[PDB]
């Protein structure tokens, strides 16, 4: 009993029922692999995700809206914070983390560019960002980083997997059948 | 043959109760045979050319 | 007697009530043109 | 049996309809209440094929044919004998097809997935319902469908496609070839990009992300991107059934004559 | 929705339109009876 | 012979060489996942499961 | 009667009834193809008028 | 989704299918002096 | 008979029920339209004896 | 009854429905396309008219 | 939830029984119109 | 009478009349086709 | 729903209802029996 | 005798002994229509005046 | 449960007497029904 | 009304309105597409002229 | 939504709908007169 | 014997007997039904004396 | 003899017999108009 | 779940087997009469 | 399930109940063979 | 007599019931075809 779920019933083939909290023991969507815990590597033996104030040859495409300093409004509608810092590939360029600066900050949060969400499918007034998986408290349990300037492939699946888990758990609702 | 009074359907000498039908596929469909098979019923083999 | 109507919305019994004879007036209405034949023979009548 | 990842993943959650009861696991399928709903239309049709066969002449797996009714019946329920088992079956299909996209769906929502599979299925479904239910509509009857036999049906496209004289000439159909044929080089590219750095020259360590863009780079001047290709590639796939529905649609429905006729507007400009 | 006070002053008006309803059909069927009856 | 022509000859070839490739592409699918857990034990499929295939990496 | 502690008697039904129904519209409708069942038609037959099979006489 | 709307809501659901009912009523039966289909 | 209302959502109930009478009676519309004796566009002016018959 | 507490009466009902509706148009629609039962075009005919299959 | 089930089970058991008489009264109907048999 | 114990008497009296309702219309149909009512009077007023 | 004393005033009411519905139908077979005797 | 009925709600015998009536009470009066022919026959005479 | 010992007991008097009731009524019918036309 | 509690206003709205064109498009091609009603075509036609659908 | 507006609404729904069917129904009227489909 | 069901569990066995019992038994009489001979449905009433046989 | 009615419900067991019985004599029932003819021979007395 | 609930269930289900199998010999025998398929 | 003793009590009604019925059954068939014999 | 122990009594006259039920309803079958009872006494009545 490693995993903290429990069976429904004794039938086999049953579903299991997570016994804490999924989204932070890691279970079913939540779950994550264990990876390496050692930093992605270039070509040239450098850190492949680091954020742009590590890398100043680095900027936005021009009619790009810049996010940094824009709300990020969670599945509740309510604010959770504002991004910061973007975390870029080095390999391929391509804008791979958001860093959160929470309300009160006190801390800060990273945030995958896959859960992120443009206001009208980025036609129209680009003024912040969706993220539909988790909730603004949420936000506050995501998992740090042992380094504010690298993130290794343990950790970069454990971010990925907590915001991919809460489509499930966000809210009781959405692990509900519909009818 | 059909029996002279009752009018049933005889078969191999006896009388059957109903209305006798002959069985066959679906829209009396005949599996095909040998690939010359094909021909029987055709025209026969076009003339040489005009060259 | 007056017992039935307990807990019932006055509005809905009269506007069910209502649907209940406007349609059944115009069911009979049409069944009875039908029997006595009334309007066929003076429209006849009157374009002869 | 469950691979050795597998134990912590399966868990309750996810249906769009019934609970615990349809939230369990035959083998390794995942039976939910589209899994009942599959597995009843796919016996149920397969049986009824099965019975077509047994009607008609042969059991040859080639030649076993189920055919459509016929245009008089237009839009009806023909007899079983004369068309009407077609359309039986072709109702579990598509109630088959549906529950198979809708179980799918079921799928991804409990493993933290997007939806792109369910949709891209019904591109395929989308063609299927366009051969078997729109275009015998607009037609005016269900006889416009294709029979169902292996080599039958091959007769039926045949036919169909002589129908307009020459179909290569149709635009939407010279659209979509174009769409299979450059899926299928594509796929052999990205399978190639894939293996040849996986498994590179001997002796040699595996190669990065840097290698495919140089390499693709080198070869044609542009690489497109890791994601960049898998875009492409539902793109090419699923837009080659989106035009094929729309070439056979438009065949018919909205164009009767020759295909090669159609091209009078382009020799009619007026420049 | 109605307590039992108001239903007993509603039953009566409605009583009283059921009543009145029907009179004024009985010589109806009566007038039409005389035009043109239907047995 | 008469029956036996060239082109069932190479489609029952392409044949044996198709099943052949379907057994060698399922070999590889096996590579991630396995053995299979279950009650009574281990378990695998046919193909059976190749032998541990290793990569190499560029050094630090 | 120990036969539902190895199954789940929920599922055995599920599966029970959905093969029953399976079984029940195929039965009805390969009658309604045949000639002698095709009750919607000649369902109002005697058994003397219904239609049998047979096969081609010898000559 | 409570005893009290669930009890106003049925008044007026009852009604507006007992409303329907009828008016497809009067709809078949002016059909029927039309063209009867028996 | 309101205790029905405590289980299934008045909201899914009408949506549904809405839509699938107007599937049905755009069904029945069409399939009278598509037959002889009640493609009503066409003859519609014929009175009862003159309205076509199935074949006996 | 307990069967109840086994299975959802809320979806039991709602896969009941879906059942009786998809069963009763495939009986109307096999009827209505019969020689014997085409009411929409021969539902005048008395039963001695009515077709027969034969 | 034992007495919510008994009676539910009562309704459900009436609205099924009901419905099968007025299918049996339809049936009725339309043997009167054409027979089957 | 303790049969009554637990029933609506809305719920009765919905299931009553609905019951006489397809009852009364059902044999109305079966009395006019036995007795040939409306065919003999209508063709009475209808023969002008 | 009701009670043991509701029950009791309801039986009455609806037996001199249910009686009632009786006699005004037996007189209707008897004017109808009069006009058309369907034995 | 009435330990037949413990364990049991009324209305759930009183539904299903209406289904028994009603269905059986049907059953033999389309049997007993065949049998007499009563509505044929007395429908035959008011239909030819 | 439903219908105890005591409800069962006096359930099943009106049954019965329920039950007598309707056979005398359908024996009468039976026996109108006999005189006018009989089925043996 | 309560009903406007349960359901969007501007959502009923739209898609009333929605329906409605769809609804006046489909009947006035139908009329179009017919012989009887193929008014901008035989409109000036009196109803005695008008064409009628066969008595068969 | 205040559900006092919404009585407010109510009101102008209710008028333009069956405004918009009277409306209908003496199209239907003119079109009888020109073209009668009974 | 018994030790046959410490080598393959009672529950999969099961299933597949079952699974394969009913495609083998739908397989023969759909097979049987194709024939001229054992068309039960259609010939049936046929005495064994009037039952089609194949030709010599 | 008794001990065989052990641990079974009264009402599961008159509810199997009343199944059996209905059953059995519905086949019975057409078994025996087929050999006594009896509906037959008296329709036809009525039905001529 | 429990053997006493193994054994209410258990009931049941073959009374209502044995409902099932009974009514379909009726319904055999029924139309054995009508039309004999041997 | 049944306790030993309403299997008993049981008992004894079934054995009546299975009784009668068949004598009661035993005088329809007398009744039937006066009317068609059957062998 | 120690066959019976640790077997279920209910199992072994369920499984009687079925041997006997549908062994009877074979020779039932066998017995008919062999003496045509109900063959000829149908036909005496069914005949007039
Ligand atoms: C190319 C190379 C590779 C080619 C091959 C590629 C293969 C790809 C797939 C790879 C995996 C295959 C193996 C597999 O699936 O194993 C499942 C099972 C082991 O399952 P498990 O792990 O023990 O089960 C877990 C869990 O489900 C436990 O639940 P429980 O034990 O309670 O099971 C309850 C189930 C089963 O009960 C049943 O009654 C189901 C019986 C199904 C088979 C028989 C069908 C006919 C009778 C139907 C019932 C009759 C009344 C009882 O109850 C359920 O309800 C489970 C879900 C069933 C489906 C959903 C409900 C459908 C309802 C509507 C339709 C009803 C039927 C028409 O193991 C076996 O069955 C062992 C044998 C496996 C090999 C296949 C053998 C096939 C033999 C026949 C071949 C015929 C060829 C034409
Ligand atoms: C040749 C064939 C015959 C004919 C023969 C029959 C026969 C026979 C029957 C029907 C039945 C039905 N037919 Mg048809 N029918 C014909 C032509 C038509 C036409 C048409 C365009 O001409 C239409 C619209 C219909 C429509 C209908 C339905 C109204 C009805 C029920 C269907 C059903 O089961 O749904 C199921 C789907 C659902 C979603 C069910 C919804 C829930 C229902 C409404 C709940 C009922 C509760 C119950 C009344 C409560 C009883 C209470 C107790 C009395 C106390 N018929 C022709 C003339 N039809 C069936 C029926 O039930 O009739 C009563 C039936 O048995
Ligand atoms: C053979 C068929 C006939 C014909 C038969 C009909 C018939 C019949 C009708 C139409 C209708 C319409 N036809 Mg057409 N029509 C023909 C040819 C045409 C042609 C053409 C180029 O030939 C056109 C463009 C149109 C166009 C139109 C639209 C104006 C309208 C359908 C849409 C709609 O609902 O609009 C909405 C347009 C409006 C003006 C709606 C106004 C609504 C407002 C809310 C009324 C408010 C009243 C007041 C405020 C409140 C009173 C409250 C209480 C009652 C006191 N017709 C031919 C000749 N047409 C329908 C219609 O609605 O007609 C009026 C209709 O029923
Ligand atoms: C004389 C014949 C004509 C002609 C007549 C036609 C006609 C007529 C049609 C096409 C269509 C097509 N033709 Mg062509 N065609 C000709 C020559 C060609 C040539 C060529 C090299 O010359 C090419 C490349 C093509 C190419 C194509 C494609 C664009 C298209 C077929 C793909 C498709 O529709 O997928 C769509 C995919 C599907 C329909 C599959 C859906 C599958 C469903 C959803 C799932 C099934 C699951 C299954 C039952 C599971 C089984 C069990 C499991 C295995 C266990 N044609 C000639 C000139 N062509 C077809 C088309 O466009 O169809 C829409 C079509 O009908
Ligand atoms: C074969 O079919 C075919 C051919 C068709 C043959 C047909 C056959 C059949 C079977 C026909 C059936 C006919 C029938 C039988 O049921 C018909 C039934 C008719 C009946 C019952 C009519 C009843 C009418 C009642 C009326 C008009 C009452 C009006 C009340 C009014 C005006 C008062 C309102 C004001 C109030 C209350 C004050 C509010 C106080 C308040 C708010 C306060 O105080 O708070
Ligand atoms: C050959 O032909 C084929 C086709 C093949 C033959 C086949 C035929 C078949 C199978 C037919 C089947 C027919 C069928 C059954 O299945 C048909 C079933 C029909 C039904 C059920 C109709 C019912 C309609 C009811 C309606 C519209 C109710 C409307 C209510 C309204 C508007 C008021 C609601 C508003 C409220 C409450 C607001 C208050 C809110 C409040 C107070 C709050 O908010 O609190
Ligand atoms: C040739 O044709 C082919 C097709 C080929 C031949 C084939 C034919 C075949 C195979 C036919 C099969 C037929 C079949 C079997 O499968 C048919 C089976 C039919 C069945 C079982 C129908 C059952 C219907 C039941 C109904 C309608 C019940 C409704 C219940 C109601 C209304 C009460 C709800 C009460 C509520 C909600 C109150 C809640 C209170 C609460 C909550 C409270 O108080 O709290
Ligand atoms: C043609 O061929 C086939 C079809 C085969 C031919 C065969 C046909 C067959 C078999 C027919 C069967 C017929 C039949 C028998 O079965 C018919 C049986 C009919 C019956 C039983 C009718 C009963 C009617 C009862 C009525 C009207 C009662 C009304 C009571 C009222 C108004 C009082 C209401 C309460 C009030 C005012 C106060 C409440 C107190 C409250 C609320 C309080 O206290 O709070
Ligand atoms: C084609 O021909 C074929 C068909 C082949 C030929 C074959 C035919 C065959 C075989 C027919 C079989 C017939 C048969 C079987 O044997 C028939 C058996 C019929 C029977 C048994 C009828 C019984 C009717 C019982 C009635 C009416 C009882 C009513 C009782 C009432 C109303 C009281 C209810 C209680 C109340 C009100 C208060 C208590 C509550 C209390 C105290 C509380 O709440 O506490
Ligand atoms: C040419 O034609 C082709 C087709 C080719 C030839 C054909 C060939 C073939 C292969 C035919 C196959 C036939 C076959 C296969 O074996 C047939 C096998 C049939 C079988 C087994 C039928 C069994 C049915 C059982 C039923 C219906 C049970 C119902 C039980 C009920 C209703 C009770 C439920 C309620 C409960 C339990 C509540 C208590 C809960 C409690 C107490 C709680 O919760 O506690
Ligand atoms: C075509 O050819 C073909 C025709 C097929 C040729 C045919 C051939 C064959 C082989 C036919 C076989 C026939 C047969 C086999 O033997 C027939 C077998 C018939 C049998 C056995 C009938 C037995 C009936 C038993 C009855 C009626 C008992 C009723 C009991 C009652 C009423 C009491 C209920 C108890 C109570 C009330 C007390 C509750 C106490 C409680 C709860 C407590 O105290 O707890
Ligand atoms: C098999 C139905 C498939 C349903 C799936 C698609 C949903 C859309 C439903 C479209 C229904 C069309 O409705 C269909 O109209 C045709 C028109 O000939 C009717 O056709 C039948 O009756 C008409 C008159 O009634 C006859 O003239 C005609 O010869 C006969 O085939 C069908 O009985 C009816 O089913």
């Amino acid at each position: 009993s490693d995993i903290k779920a429990v069976p429904a019933d004794s039938y086999n083939g049953s579903a299991l029922i997570p016994t804490g909290d999924p989204m932070i023991d890691g279970v079913g969507p939540s779950s994550w692999a264990n990876r390496s815990d050692t930093p992605d590597m270039t070509f040239h033996n450098t850190a492949k995700i680091v954020p742009m104030r590590l890398d100043p040859t680095y900027s936005i495409a021009k009619g790009d809206p810049d996010p940094r300093g824009l709300p990020v409004v969670a599945a509740d509608k309510q604010v959770a914070g504002t991004v910061i810092e973007l975390w870029v590939n080095r390999a391929e360029p391509q804008v791979t983390y958001y860093e959160v600066q929470l309300t009160g900050s006190e801390r800060r949060v990273m945030l995958p560019a896959g859960f992120v969400q443009w206001p009208n499918f980025g036609l129209w007034g680009n003024d912040k960002l969706l993220v539909k998986a988790i909730t603004a408290a949420q936000f506050a349990n995501v998992p740090a980083l042992k380094r504010d300037d690298q993130i290794t492939l343990l950790e970069e699946d454990m971010v990925c997997a907590y915001y991919a888990g809460g489509h499930l758990y966000a809210m009781a609702e959405r692990s509900e059948p519909i009818i | 043959p059909v029996d002279p009074v009752t009018g049933q359907t005889i078969i191999n000498g006896e009388p059957v109760v109903g209305r006798v039908f002959i069985m066959q596929k679906t829209d009396g469909t005949v599996k095909l045979g040998k690939w010359q098979a094909q021909y029987d019923g055709e025209p026969t083999a076009p003339e040489a050319a005009n060259v | 007697m007056h017992r039935i109507w307990q807990g019932m919305d006055p509005q809905i019994i009269m506007s069910g009530l209502g649907f209940f004879l406007a349609g059944l007036a115009l069911i009979i209405h049409m069944w009875a043109y039908s029997i006595t034949g009334w309007p066929k023979y003076k429209k006849a009548q009157y374009n002869a | 049996a469950m691979l050795s990842f597998e134990k912590k993943y399966r868990v309750r959650g996810g249906t769009l309809i019934g609970g615990d009861l349809f939230d369990f696991w035959f083998g390794p399928f995942y039976v939910g209440f589209f899994g009942v709903t599959t597995i009843f239309f796919v016996t149920l049709g397969t049986l009824l094929c099965v019975w077509g066969a047994a009607m008609g002449p042969t059991w040859n797996l080639w030649q076993i044919s189920i055919a459509p009714p016929d245009l008089k019946y237009g839009l009806g329920l023909a007899p079983l004998r004369e068309g009407g088992l077609w359309q039986i079956i072709t109702l579990c299909a598509l109630g088959a097809f549906g529950s198979w996209a809708l179980r799918q769906a079921e799928i991804s929502r409990k493993l933290g997935m997007g939806m792109h599979i369910p949709w891209a299925y019904g591109g395929a479904v989308l063609a299927y319902a366009t051969l078997v239910v729109i275009r015998p509509m607009l037609l005016g009857a269900w006889g416009h469908g294709f029979p169902y036999g292996i080599f039958s049906h091959l007769d039926w496209v045949s036919n169909v496609g002589y129908q307009y004289l020459h179909f290569h000439y149709n635009p939407a159909h010279m659209i979509a070839v174009t769409f299979f044929f450059t899926n299928c080089l594509a796929l052999a590219m990205h399978g190639s990009l894939i293996l040849s750095v996986t498994n590179p020259k001997k002796g040699t360590p595996v190669g990065t992300s840097e290698t495919e863009n140089v390499f693709f780079r080198d070869l044609l001047g542009y690489s497109i991107g890791a994601i960049g290709i898998h875009r492409l590639g539902l793109f090419l796939a699923v837009g080659a059934a989106v035009w094929s529905a729309i070439c056979i649609v438009i065949s018919g429905p909205f164009w009767t004559k020759g295909w090669p006729e159609w091209w009078n507007w382009w020799l009619n400009l007026p420049i | 929705g109605m307590t039992e006070d108001e239903a007993r002053r509603f039953h009566g008006y409605f009583v009283t339109g059921t009543l009145g309803y029907i009179i004024v059909a009985a010589v109806a069927h009566f007038l039409a009876w005389q035009w043109r009856p239907w047995f | 012979m008469q029956y036996i022509d060239g082109a069932q000859i190479a489609l029952y070839a392409f044949w044996l060489f198709f099943f052949g490739l379907i057994i060698y592409i399922r070999r590889e699918d096996k590579r991630e996942g396995y053995p299979l857990e279950s009650p009574q034990g281990p378990r695998e499929g046919w193909p059976a499961m190749p032998e541990k295939k290793t990569y190499i990496h560029r050094p630090t | 009667h120990r036969i539902w502690l190895m199954f789940d008697p929920r599922r055995v039904m599920v599966a029970m009834v959905g093969f029953l129904a399976v079984l029940a519209l195929v039965i009805h409708f390969i009658l309604l193809s045949s000639q002698r069942y095709s009750w919607i038609e000649n369902g109002t037959l005697s058994a003397a008028q219904a239609p049998v099979g047979a096969s081609a006489p010898a000559a």
